[PDB]
């Protein structure tokens, strides 16, 4: 619950009532399914790298 | 940026470079489409300045850059409030025509103050730049970059003469041989999480480069994460 491992939130952590946890994300992005992972919102979401050299790999 | 490595096209897409009265003079963060986060001991002068994102090798052409003017320039209200002290060296650059986001042109995160603290402490972070390679060395025609180590605030003190304050923090290595430099200033020392980088902190000052026994002191972007979410809304 923050406490341990940020609370399984993959950005910000906040503690709710009853020892609740309310996960939040950054700008460009939204609370995944799970309500503890983030997703793009947009195209090209602050602080993540998508060039990734072309094609190089399995991809 | 001294015992660093070449960066690959795109994987700084955050990173800008400034020209001027000088080409690559100093180094910078995209916060959005229409500004630009840097040091102020670049900019005082508030002479003609000019944005190149998406930028890579600063003697060739990728076709990813992207230039625009600076048609105003905000340093820290307190920034030399106290002569030489480089406190609050961090300042705004707000761009003539909105930058175009893709794949080599992408904002940095930046996270409230608590979070912010909370990604620096976590220890270790990159740091970018087109700055000097070696001693007495010109730009670095390809951007660098190089992982360094958060250091002790203990440490930091006994390093240095010159007196380090709270709004900034120490990084290197014990050994040395590993610093940003000259010409790096305004650059972005980025933490990353899970994939997401955010900015904790901004290149600023040191003595010399990469000596054994001395460290890069950067900004602290925690204390200033407030003043730039207010300066840079878009609207
Ligand atoms: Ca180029």
């Amino acid at each position: 619950t923050c406490n341990i491992k940020n609370g399984r939130c993959e950005q910000f952590c906040k503690n709710s009532a009853d020892n609740k946890v309310v996960c939040s994300c950054t700008e460009g992005y939204r609370l995944a399914e799970n309500q503890k992972s983030c997703e793009p919102a947009v195209p090209f979401p602050c602080g993540r790298v998508s060039v990734s050299q072309t094609s190089k790999l399995t991809r | 940026v001294v015992g660093g490595e070449d960066a690959k096209p795109g994987q700084f897409p955050w990173q800008v470079v400034l020209n001027g009265k000088v080409d690559a003079f100093c180094g910078g963060s995209i916060v959005n489409e229409k500004w630009i986060v840097t040091a102020a001991h670049c900019v005082e002068t508030g002479v003609k300045i000019t944005v190149v994102a998406g930028e890579h090798n600063i003697e060739e052409t990728e076709h990813t850059e992207q230039k625009r003017n600076v048609i105003r320039i905000i340093p820290h209200h307190n920034f030399n409030a106290a002569i030489n002290t480089y406190n609050h060296d961090i300042a705004l650059l707000e761009l003539d025509e909105p930058l175009v986001l893709n794949s080599y042109v992408t904002p940095i995160c930046i996270a409230d103050k608590e979070y912010t603290n909370i990604f620096l402490k976590f220890g270790s972070g990159y740091v970018s730049g087109w700055g000097r390679v070696f001693h007495k060395g010109r730009a670095a025609l390809v951007l660098q970059y190089l992982r360094v180590p958060l250091v002790d605030r203990a440490t930091c003190l006994r390093s240095t003469k010159f007196t380090i304050t709270n709004n900034m923090f120490c990084a290197g290595f014990h050994e040395g041989g590993r610093d940003s430099c000259q010409g790096d200033s305004g650059g972005p020392h980025v933490t990353e999480v899970e994939g997401t980088s955010f900015l904790t902190g901004i290149i600023s000052w040191g003595e010399e480069c990469a000596m054994k026994g001395k460290y890069g002191i950067y900004t602290k972007v925690s204390r200033y994460v407030n003043w730039i979410k207010e300066k840079t809304k878009l609207t």
